[PDB]
């Protein structure tokens, strides 16, 4: 799922 | 493995829309990767423009988000850039990239890049002049071509010395009077020229012009 | 910040090791995976490190990376002449919600000092016919990059009308090359006999002098 956005580390 | 190539105009007028296309080969655009655009202005750094994924989620450089649209067409295997109200400051090399998103945000691979100039100046083909030694040699001989009075960037200079191998230096262009000048030197064994012909070919895609100059002795 | 801070330049000899830093505000880089790109002049950037320390397939292990959280670091060991390039770090900036690149670091590969091979060229008849006259000097395959070129017309120094252009560092022999072009009008060019290009380089206390005399024709 996470690969569908762009952002910072969790 | 992923293949990318950019297409579009090398010259756009201020206030018009810059439209670029990138064809993606050898990789599914329906996989979990973003597809995006980076640019680099002459002598300066890399600037992320934005990206898109097949679900439609899109990211943009905040300062350009009002002008910039990045989209993809999985049927055509294309990712597009559309930048409206262009100014001189949008002159740059534009690169297509595949991006692994989430928290990774790595870019691999990159397309070869396309040079875009935003300007009102007219496209002008180069004048090409041979550089041969003056009247009155060691083990090598250096020849050249001087490429003058063209706009916009870029030109590509190559040297036909047949099957003879050669050492080439291509000098970066300098802008003057709204026109670029550059040169290229070629060095060959002194025993080879002038019996082996040596000819520069200068391609200027923006003006659809190619000029060859055979270097003859003075 | 909207650009990560990198040193402008690093320089070392083949076989040696350099480290290139990439810094953000406070510990912002702790929240991101850093990647690194190699850009050989005239080519697209190429991914060398991703997720702080991973190597793409085919990138050699002498490229390595770390992310301390305040600064990220690219190590390049066992330097080869083909490593001359600009290196950029990159990372998502969550505070700006944008992907940010570093300001870039040029790697110079050191070599033995080398004097330039100097070549001088009269204007072509073709250029003259149109009113201008460019005399061209090539100063090729020298090291280090610093070099002074002086033009003389009939032995007298000429200041105006000179344009110089340098290549990037050579990927095979680590040298630099330069063109120096003196542009006059046709009428001006034709008023004189000798044209001289003088190169002053650290490899000699005496300049390398190349000339042509129009009366040799």
């Amino acid at each position: 799922g996470e690969e569908g956005k762009r952002g910072a580390r969790g | 493995q992923v293949q990318l190539e950019e297409s579009g105009p090398g010259l756009v007028r201020p206030s018009e829309t810059l439209s670029l296309s990138c064809t993606v080969s050898g990789f599914p655009m329906s996989e979990s990767y973003f597809w995006g655009w980076i640019r680099q202005s002459p002598g300066k750094g890399l600037e992320w423009l934005g990206s898109v994924i097949h679900t439609g989620t899109t990211y943009y450089r905040p300062s350009l988000e009002s002008r910039l649209t990045i989209a993809m067409d999985p049927s055509k295997n294309q990712v597009s850039l559309s930048l409206t109200s262009v100014t001189v400051a949008d002159s740059a090399m534009y690169y297509c990239v595949r991006i692994r998103g989430g928290s990774s945000n790595w870019l691999d691979p990159w397309g070869p890049g396309i040079v875009v100039t935003a300007s009102s100046a007219k496209t002008t083909p180069p004048s090409v002049y041979p550089l041969a030694p003056g009247c009155g040699t060691g083990s090598s001989v250096t020849l050249g071509c001087l490429v003058k009075g063209y706009f916009p960037e870029s030109v590509t200079v190559t040297w036909n010395s047949g099957s003879l191998s050669s050492s080439v230096h291509t000098f970066p262009a300098l802008l003057q009077s709204g026109l670029y000048t550059m040169s290229s030197s070629v060095t060959v064994p002194s025993s080879t020229w002038p019996s082996q012909t040596v000819t520069c070919s200068v391609a200027h895609p923006a003006s659809s012009t190619t000029v060859d100059k055979k270097i003859e002795p003075r | 910040q909207s650009v990560w801070t990198q040193p402008p330049s690093v320089s070392a000899a083949p076989g040696q090791k350099v480290t290139i830093s990439c810094s953000g505000d406070d510990s912002i880089l702790r929240s991101a995976f850093v990647s690194w790109y190699q850009q050989v002049p005239g080519s697209a950037p190429k991914l060398v490190i991703f997720d702080d320390r991973q190597r793409p397939s085919g990138i050699p292990a002498r490229f390595s990376g770390s992310n301390s959280g305040t600064t990220a670091t690219l190590d390049i060991a066992g330097l080869q002449r083909g490593d001359e390039a600009d290196y950029y770090c990159a990372a998502w900036n969550g505070r700006l919600s944008a992907f940010v690149f570093g300001s870039g670091t040029k790697l110079e590969i050191k070599r033995a000092d080398a004097a330039p091979t100097v070549s001088i060229f009269p204007p072509s008849s073709e250029q003259l016919t149109s009113g201008g006259a460019s005399v061209v000097c090539f100063l090729n395959n020298f090291y280090p990059k610093d070099i002074n070129v002086k033009w003389k017309i009939d032995g007298s120094e000429r200041q105006n009308g000179v344009l110089n252009s340098w290549t990037d560092q050579d990927s095979k022999d680590s040298t630099y090359s330069m063109s120096s072009t003196l542009t006059l009008t046709k009428d001006e060019y034709e008023r004189h006999n000798s044209y001289t290009c003088e190169a002053t380089h650290k490899t000699s206390t005496s300049p390398i002098v190349k000339s042509f005399n129009r009366n040799e024709c």
